[PDB]
């Protein structure tokens, strides 16, 4: 569906097109591991260990970046479209949620350039009206998609092996070999997950790339 | 001049509109010789194909067959949603004269 | 020379301006033979064709017409934000004569 | 007229269906004299060319090869998955015929 | 032979280099007889046209004039960074000789 | 017939390979009379050219060298890494002959 998520942010636009997307701190193969990106503690919405945190709504994604980013003279509030690089922190973490009341969205990988629906500009902690549109967004791709299931994150949660998670519900059914190694599983089965999501927007938005191809002409 | 997809088909004989309202399901291309055509399908299994140019054609549509089958190439990857297919029913499986894309 | 759509629409007779700042709604192709053309529409129900290659095209505008046929599907598949168009509106739909995107 | 892949593969002599469903791993394209062709392959080995343009080809076959490098090029960029390739055994590598993505 | 735009630039009378580094903030393309041409402009108002085919052009450029129209499209489309612009200044607007795109 | 590109690069004299694994830097392209030709450079400064078609080419090259051009372009646009070129090496820039992506 058309749901949004919300992220204040210093980088600028210009800098998120350049890289492609808002990227987690590790990525300039790095580490992805959820429970440690939601423990993170500056100057950035959490944003390490390979996941880029959203919230659920304007409100919160501007009282978050008030706490974060005050003494920036302009930030900015992207908008996000919901896709199933999107985890919904709490109900993947269950009761191990560190910060349940941020109500948090994660994305593995970080944010692609296209799934940005636009932003806000913040100006000295005054939220500016005006929506910006991203011009590289797809409306019909990305309100055709979700966030993705719980059941698709338990096996990625991330908790160290002797963490008391892996031994009950959900995630004991999920848990990677070694889990209750199991480091290197949990790593290797996130980049597995990036890379198979990354292929369907590489095919979305490449394919539109060369759509203009006329066979005939040449 | 027609307006839509649905007024166009009515303009020939041995068509019919096919209402699909989805993505297409695959694709598929072919060089072999005296079979260097498209065929697609949606996941309800209904098939389709760009015909081979043949002497059915006039000269005009040369170029059209080719677009049109760029256009399914592109329009499978991109997973466009297909509204409606205008198709000559007296091949199999139809052939398609003209596609809409919507939504 | 003119250096803006509008500039180059006032050198034509039986031409408007259309203003549409939106991305375009639907895509319609044909192979059909006499009917090798597209049409396009806006969620405002704005309709426009590429017309069929014709008597009233020269030589020269040939190439250009399937340009503009691939332009089309692009900002379709992209949702690319149409600016404006320059149409002939002697003609239902109204024609194609050139395209503006901004941004 | 077939109705998919393997159907159309067996028209023809020499051919065989390789089932692959995966993405390209390689994509080589040359323009070096009597070596204009294209050459894919897949991650444990499997290795297919687009033959250079021959009298083995009738003229329909032509346009269809440069075609279909144009597919396998837009399919390697995209990682989009191939179900099927038809091929002609009697060249190594083995020469394609067609190629079906689903879905 | 030029290993850079600049240098390819200063092979020609009546060239200049606009260093630009910045997407293109608008793309026309028109196909009405005897404008069949392309205007890009640029934020801080630069306009540039890529010529309507004539006497002026050598047989060799007919092809490449098309593929300049392709690339300042795709170039539009996807916000790619134009570095420098080789241009004609004894036409107004300057007429696109070359383009180079980093970043 | 060759199975990669080394192959391939082996079939001819006055060519060699060069291996890049990286994406492509920057992308020239030009429209300019007997300079119809485009230029690519790698961030370690290598400088490869498309070469202007000319007496040296048979006409089977002809296509495929407007082919290297288009892969060429949107191996920039998509920042696609590139394996390896195969060049003449008795040309400046390096002449491209063949071009093979993998990851
Ligand atoms: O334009 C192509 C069409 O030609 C008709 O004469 C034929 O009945 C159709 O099946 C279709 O092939
Ligand atoms: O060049 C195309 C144009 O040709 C004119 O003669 C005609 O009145 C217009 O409607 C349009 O078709
Ligand atoms: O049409 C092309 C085909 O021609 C056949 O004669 C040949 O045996 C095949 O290998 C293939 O090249
Ligand atoms: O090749 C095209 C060029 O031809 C020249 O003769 C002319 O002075 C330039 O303005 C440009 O048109
Ligand atoms: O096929 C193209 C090649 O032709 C050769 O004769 C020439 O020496 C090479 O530099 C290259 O241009
Ligand atoms: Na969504």
């Amino acid at each position: 569906n058309d749901d949004k998520l919300y992220r204040a942010d210093s980088r600028p636009p210009d800098e998120i097109k350049q890289s492609g997307g808002l990227m987690p701190r590790g990525q300039s193969q790095m580490n992805i591991n959820l429970y440690d990106h939601a423990r993170g503690t500056t100057g950035f919405v959490r944003h390490d260990d390979g996941y880029v945190s959203t919230s659920i709504s304007l409100r919160s994604a501007h009282l978050v970046g008030q706490t974060i980013l005050s003494g920036h003279s302009t930030y900015y509030i992207y908008v996000i479209a919901t896709a199933p690089n999107m985890f919904n922190v709490n109900d993947v973490l269950g009761a191990y949620s560190p910060h349940p009341d941020e109500q948090e969205v994660s994305a593995l990988g970080g944010i692609p350039y296209s799934q940005i629906y636009g932003w806000y500009r913040v100006h000295f902690g005054v939220l500016d009206e005006q929506l910006h549109r991203n011009r590289g967004y797809r409306d019909r791709y990305y309100s055709n998609l979700d966030i993705a299931p719980a059941a698709d994150g338990y096996g990625l949660a991330g908790f160290p092996p002797e963490h008391r998670a892996w031994r009950e519900e959900p995630w004991i059914h999920h848990a990677p070999p070694g889990c209750g190694t199991c480091d290197e599983k949990t790593q290797s089965l996130g980049v597995k997950f990036l890379d198979e999501y990354q292929s369907k927007v590489k095919r979305q938005i490449f394919s539109g790339y060369q759509s203009d191809i006329d066979t005939h002409n040449r | 001049t027609p307006q839509n997809i649905t007024d166009l088909c009515a303009e020939y004989h041995n068509t019919q509109i096919h209402t699909l309202n989805d993505k297409i399901f695959s694709y598929t291309e072919s060089l072999a010789g005296k079979r260097e055509m498209a065929i697609i399908t949606f996941k309800n299994g209904a098939t389709f194909q760009v015909e081979v140019p043949g002497s059915q054609h006039i000269d005009s549509q040369k170029k059209a067959i080719e677009r049109m089958k760029d256009t399914l190439r592109i329009a499978y990857l991109t997973e466009a949603k297909v509204e409606k297919l205008c198709v000559w029913n007296n091949k199999t499986p139809h052939a398609i004269a003209a596609i809409s894309m919507a939504n």
